[PDB]
């Protein structure tokens, strides 16, 4: 066995079309089903629908609500536990609710014959004019006494006799006809001595403080069901986690025995078609702001380093079927696109406006919309741009032209009678297949002192610069790749325009040198780049500052210091084995040592002689 | 800005030699240039692409080669419809701009014009003015001076003259040279004589009329 | 078959505006621009401006503010507009199709559109002939033709025998006179004692001010 999980349902009150609609979607969703997630929700059912499948169900996650059924028996016959993770409404995790119809009938038999906890929450029952025995259910046993103030019980039966209790029946407390009915006590029934449950009448009989609905002998593994979690049926108060303080490594360490959460369980896998969160819970899907990969067997939710990929049709395709260009209307449908599956055209149409297509002019600021793109699977073709804009502002950040179609099954990058002054393509590094012309833009200058054919993937691809300002001219006036630039050339004049650094470079510019010895953060080089150093080394006077990454590789620590790391402040309770919680203290040396395992908040020193009370 | 300067300003050559023209540009421009035929009183026509990527309809002896400043048109075989003038023009600088054109002339022997001397006709003087007409027909070369003598005093700013384009056949050209006097100033004098110096002319012939 | 043709009165006053239509056919300009140079014997072959095929235009320097490329896609139609002409201005005007989208390698032109600036009257030419002066014999050689003088603007057209008569035919390049009007002959070399064909009639066109006249030449 491994049980069952269905969704739950959330939709009270309302009815999906027909009662025979309704009843089947309720069939499809909780059909097999041990766990439910969510919430039940019984509703609607009409006299002789069988509901017999509702005998799987083990437990409640969230509430149960059973309303305006006038079906007769509703067999929730191995419901052992209703959580409350949420309320029907005000604070009930259990609400049987006006379960008749205008024709004098409703509801008879609800046997939950084996629920024994309600861990959160109250119960309501009101309007049920045919129920029977329930009304001499005992609930001081399946109610936290914390709730009992909010509980709602109106038992009214005027529709039938009912069936009488067993004497065999406690208290001559029942839920149907039958021994197999009578209330099985496991709290109000218990000496003294235990804390929670039990299945005797004796000091020998307590369950684990861990148990939920029961038990079948003293120890953590017997619970019927768990109170907060389970792993692999024993009962914890949390899911073991997945990294741990190593004493060794002197950091967080992937906790070999660890597990992921999922409902009340602890797992070591996540089921099929769930993804793994940053907290260790298995969910159905990642949250936006983060996307799912893979690192062993396991899909998990990382966070999006600058805007999540997304993809969005071209001009031609889809919402732009029969667009000639980004444009007034259109261009919001592209807020946040990363990558787009087919071309841009950019024309002059959509600076006039044009009444034929009922499409007011282009506000040009709109264009910084582009500025996510970083991909272009077809051709990209400008044919206008704001006359007032020096380069291709909103193409900044575009990364490859594809140019699986091309214009013309020609070009995959066409700029032709811009104002421009210079491409400001500085972060394209291909262009996969078709043919650049770049032709009639007066201003423009930089264009030749790329080599286009680093770009190329194919090597008939052409290039055609024609007609623009001419090397002459450009030269003439110092609009000239910049001196911090390689011989590998510019998209413009800035530093950040190069394809590549003479010296070095931070992020996307180009510097004569790193920040060793003297800057803002220091800094050390690698493939002629300036990387920082880690945040806790001291910057130093004399000599380097770092040899690397790490809080490992500081010269000096910038204030305390743990095993080999330098670190902002001591480990002050962080997660550690066995669940002991972990603290330290920095000596004189600033140096951190573990406190007195004693020391449950901490200290200041070593021993209890570190921690006062 | 970009200059383009065509050499020679006519070129003159037998049919059926390799003939070169060439187009020298003021900044080094890659390939970008390309090369026109005009023939009188026609648009012109693309011949040469791209420094020597030819076009298709062109006749095969038509090539070009070059790069940077240094670009030439050639011609095999020089045939005699390849009288025209040829343009080059470039791509690489805003705006595009063209050369000056390279006259194209063939040579061939030396003929002789003949000359004709017309009165001025019936009418035209009752109207007013007297046109006299001299003409020289099929002449080549092109170089023919005409001096208009009358009574043999030599004249001055009373004549024009206009020379025809080569002809494709016979390859030569025709002057005709017109002198204009109102009536009674012809009419005053008798002897009107045209007096051509041409290289087929041993030495100058005259050609009157009216006494 | 890409074709472009070219409509426009020519003959222009000075701060008067050019108007030329070119008509074009075999593409649209839906994917080609249409580019618009001019000619004159002195300051050479010279490229004016562009009407892309999105519609944004461009337009040389020297002609920045005066002039104005328009189009009409759907009857394949597009209107060149010159302001201000002055003498400068006089030239043959051409719309051109280069051969490759977006390049400047021509390989398509109109017939051009002769455009005279001047603030001269139309005038239609008068008609002389130039009488054959009688020689006695020989068989091969006569020289004869017609005077076409005194007409403004250019062209004017000769044919002989109404196009019954080619070879021998020379029509010199017009001349513009101290008058302002132009003047020209069309001459034709002939079979002396006119062996074959006695009737040479002469068959002058001036299409600006629609005169046809003909004269026919022999002595009187
Ligand atoms: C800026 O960006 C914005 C945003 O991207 C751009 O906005 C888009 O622009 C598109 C271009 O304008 C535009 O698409 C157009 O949609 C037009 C109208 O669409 C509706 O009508 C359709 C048909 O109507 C009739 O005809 C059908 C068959 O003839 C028939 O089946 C219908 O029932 C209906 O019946 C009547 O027809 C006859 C008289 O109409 C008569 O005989 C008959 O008895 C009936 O009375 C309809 O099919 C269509 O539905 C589609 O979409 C919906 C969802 O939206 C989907 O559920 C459906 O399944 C279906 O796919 C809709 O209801 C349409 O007319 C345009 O196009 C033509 O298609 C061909 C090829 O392109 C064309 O040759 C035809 O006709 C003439 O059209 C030209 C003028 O447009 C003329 O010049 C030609 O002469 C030509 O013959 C077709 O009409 C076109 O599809 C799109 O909707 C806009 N989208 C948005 C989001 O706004 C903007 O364009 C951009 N601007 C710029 C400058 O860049
Ligand atoms: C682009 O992303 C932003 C968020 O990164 C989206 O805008 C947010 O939308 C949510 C509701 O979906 C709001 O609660 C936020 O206040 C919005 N943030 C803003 C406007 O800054 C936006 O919808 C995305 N664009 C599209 C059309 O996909
Ligand atoms: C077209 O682009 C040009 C070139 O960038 C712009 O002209 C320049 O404008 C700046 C001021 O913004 C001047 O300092 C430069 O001298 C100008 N360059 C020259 C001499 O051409 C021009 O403004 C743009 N066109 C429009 C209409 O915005
Ligand atoms: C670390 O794990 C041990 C498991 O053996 C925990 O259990 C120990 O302490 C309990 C006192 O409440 C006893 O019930 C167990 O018998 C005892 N187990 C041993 C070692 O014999 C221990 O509590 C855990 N540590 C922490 C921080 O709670
Ligand atoms: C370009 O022109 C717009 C529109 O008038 C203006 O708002 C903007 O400041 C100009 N330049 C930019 C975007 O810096
Ligand atoms: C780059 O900077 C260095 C500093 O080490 C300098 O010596 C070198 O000449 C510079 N070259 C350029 C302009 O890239
Ligand atoms: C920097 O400091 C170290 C001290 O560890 C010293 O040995 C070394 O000489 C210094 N390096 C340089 C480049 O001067
Ligand atoms: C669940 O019951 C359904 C009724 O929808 C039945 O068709 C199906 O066979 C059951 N599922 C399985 C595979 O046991
Ligand atoms: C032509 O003439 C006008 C008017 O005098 C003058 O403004 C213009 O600069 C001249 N340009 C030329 C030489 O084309």
């Amino acid at each position: 066995e491994e049980k069952k999980v269905c969704q739950g349902t959330s939709n009270k009150l309302t009815q999906l079309g027909t009662f025979e609609d309704h009843f089947l979607s309720l069939q499809r969703m909780f059909n097999n089903c041990e766990v439910v997630l969510g919430n039940l929700e019984i509703t609607y059912v009409q006299r002789n629908y069988d509901l017999s499948f509702l005998k799987t169900i083990q437990e409640v996650a969230g509430y149960v609500l059973i309303a305006l059924n006038t079906v007769e028996r509703i067999p929730l016959e191995n419901l052992q536990i209703i959580r409350g993770n949420m309320y029907y409404e005000n604070s009930y995790a259990l609400a049987v609710l006006s379960n008749y119809d205008a024709n004098k009938t409703g509801l008879k038999e609800l046997p939950m014959r084996n629920l024994q906890e309600i861990l959160h929450g109250a119960v309501r029952f009101s309007n049920n004019p045919a129920l029977c025995n329930v009304e001499s259910i005992q609930w001081r046993d399946i109610v936290s006494s914390d709730f009992l103030s909010n509980m709602s019980m109106d038992f009214q039966n005027h529709l039938g006799s009912c069936q009488k209790c067993d004497p065999s029946c406690p208290n001559g407390s029942c839920w149907g006809a039958g021994e197999e009915n009578c209330q099985k006590l496991t709290k109000i029934i218990c000496a003294q001595q235990c804390s929670g449950r039990c299945r005797g009448k004796s000091p020998s009989d307590c369950c684990h403080n861990q148990c939920a609905a029961g038990c079948t002998g003293p120890r953590e593994s017997d619970c019927l069901v768990c109170r907060k979690f389970r792993d692999e049926a024993t009962c914890k108060d949390t899911c073991p986690p997945l990294m741990l303080y190593n004493p060794t490594t002197y950091q967080m360490d992937v906790n070999p025995e660890g597990k992921y959460s999922f409902g009340a369980t602890c797992v070591k896998k996540c089921p099929r078609n769930y993804v793994v969160t940053d907290h260790g819970s298995c969910v159905r899907a990642c949250g936006a702001d983060s996307y799912e990969m893979e690192e062993d067997g396991v899909r998990k939710c990382k966070k999006c380093e600058g805007p999540c990929r997304k993809v969005c049709n071209g001009i031609g395709i889809g919402e732009f079927k029969d667009s000639l260009s980004i444009n007034a209307t259109n261009i919001k449908h592209f807020k946040n696109c990363t990558s787009i599956s087919g071309d841009l055209h950019i024309l002059p149409v959509a600076f006039r406006g044009d009444s034929f297509t009922h499409t007011p002019p282009l506000d040009p600021q709109e264009l910084d919309i582009l500025k996510t793109v970083k991909e272009i699977t077809g051709f990209l073709l400008i044919q206008a741009w704001p006359e007032n804009r020096t380069d291709l502002h909103a193409f900044e950040n575009l990364e490859i032209i594809r140019g699986r179609t091309k214009q013309h099954g020609q070009f995959s990058l066409a700029v032709v009678s811009l104002n421009i002054t210079s491409l400001g393509l500085r972060s394209l590094k291909e262009i996969s297949d078709g043919d650049v012309i770049i032709s009639g833009n007066k201003n423009l200058c930089y264009a030749n002192t790329i080599n286009w054919k680093k770009l190329f993937g194919t090597s008939g691809q052409k290039t055609k610069i024609i007609s623009n300002r001419g090397e002459n001219k450009c030269k003439a006036t110092g609009q000239v790749c910049h001196a911090l630039c390689s011989p590998e050339g510019c998209w413009g004049p800035e530093p950040r325009d190069c394809v590549s650094c003479r010296n070095v470079s931070r992020g996307r510019e180009c510097v004569d040198k790193c920040k060793l010895l003297e800057g803002e953060p220091r800094e050390f080089v690698e493939n002629s780049e300036c990387i920082q150093c880690h945040p806790e080394c001291l910057p130093q006077a004399m000599n380097i500052t770092c040899t690397g990454r790490g809080p490992d590789n500081c010269i000096q620590c910038a204030h305390y210091i743990d095993g080999p790391h330098c670190v902002k402040t001591c480990p002050a309770g962080v997660m550690g084995e066995n669940n002991t919680l972990v603290w330290k203290y920095a000596d004189a040396g600033h140096v951190c040592h573990l406190c007195h395992p004693n020391c449950t908040y901490g200290c200041t020193g070593p021993g209890l002689r570190g921690c006062p009370t | 800005d970009i200059l383009l300067t065509q050499s020679p300003v006519i070129l003159s050559v037998s049919p059926g030699e390799r003939v070169s023209f060439s187009c020298r540009a003021s900044q080094s421009i890659g390939t970008n240039i390309h090369w026109y035929q005009q023939r009188t009183n026609g648009s012109p026509r693309l011949l040469i692409k791209y420094a020597s990527e030819s076009i298709s309809g062109i006749p095969s002896r038509f090539s070009g080669s070059g790069s940077g400043t240094d670009f030439t048109l050639s011609i095999n075989s020089v045939e005699s419809e390849d009288i025209a003038d040829y343009y080059c023009q470039q791509n690489n600088n805003w705006p595009t701009t063209f050369g000056a054109g390279t006259k194209l002339e063939l040579k061939r022997t030396v003929a002789a014009p003949s000359v004709f001397i017309f009165p001025p006709s019936d009418e035209q003087l009752k109207s007013g003015t007297a046109s006299v007409v001299c003409l020289l027909n099929n002449f080549y070369p092109r170089e023919a001076k005409v001096q208009w003598k009358v009574d043999n005093a030599l004249q001055s700013g009373n004549s024009q003259e206009s020379v025809t384009e080569q002809d494709s056949k016979d390859s030569t050209y025709s002057l005709s040279s017109t002198l204009t006097l109102s009536k009674a100033d012809y009419e005053k004098h008798k002897v009107y004589a045209c007096e051509v110096t041409h290289q087929g002319l041993s030495s100058p012939v005259t050609k009157s009329f009216n006494r | 078959q890409v074709q472009l043709k070219q409509s426009g009165p020519g003959l222009v006053q000075p701060s008067q505006s050019l108007s030329i239509t070119c008509t074009v056919s075999g593409f649209s300009l839906t994917n080609y621009g249409v580019h618009w140079v001019r000619q004159s014997p002195g300051k050479g072959l010279e490229w004016l401006g562009v009407i892309w095929s999105g519609g944004n235009t461009d337009y040389n320097t020297p002609f920045t503010s005066r002039l104005s490329i328009n189009k009409d896609n759907s009857k394949s139609q597009v209107f060149f507009k010159m302001n201000s002409l002055q003498s400068n201005d006089t030239a043959i005007y051409y719309c051109a199709r280069a051969l490759t989208y977006y390049d400047y390698e021509f390989a398509y032109w109109g017939q051009g559109t002769l455009v005279t600036v001047s603030a001269a009257s139309t005038k239609g030419p008068s008609v002389f002939p130039l009488a054959p002066s009688s020689k006695s014999t020989s068989g091969g050689t006569a020289a004869l033709g017609c005077l076409v003088k005194d007409y403004f603007p250019e062209p004017v057209t000769v044919s002989w025998n109404s196009g019954a008569l080619t070879s021998g035919v020379h029509t010199f390049p017009a001349v513009l006179q101290s008058s302002g009007l132009y003047s020209l002959s069309s001459v034709v070399t002939v079979p002396s004692s006119s062996l074959g064909t006695q009737t040479y009639i002469c068959n002058v066109n001036h299409k600006p001010s629609n005169t046809k006249v003909d004269k026919r030449v022999e002595p009187k």
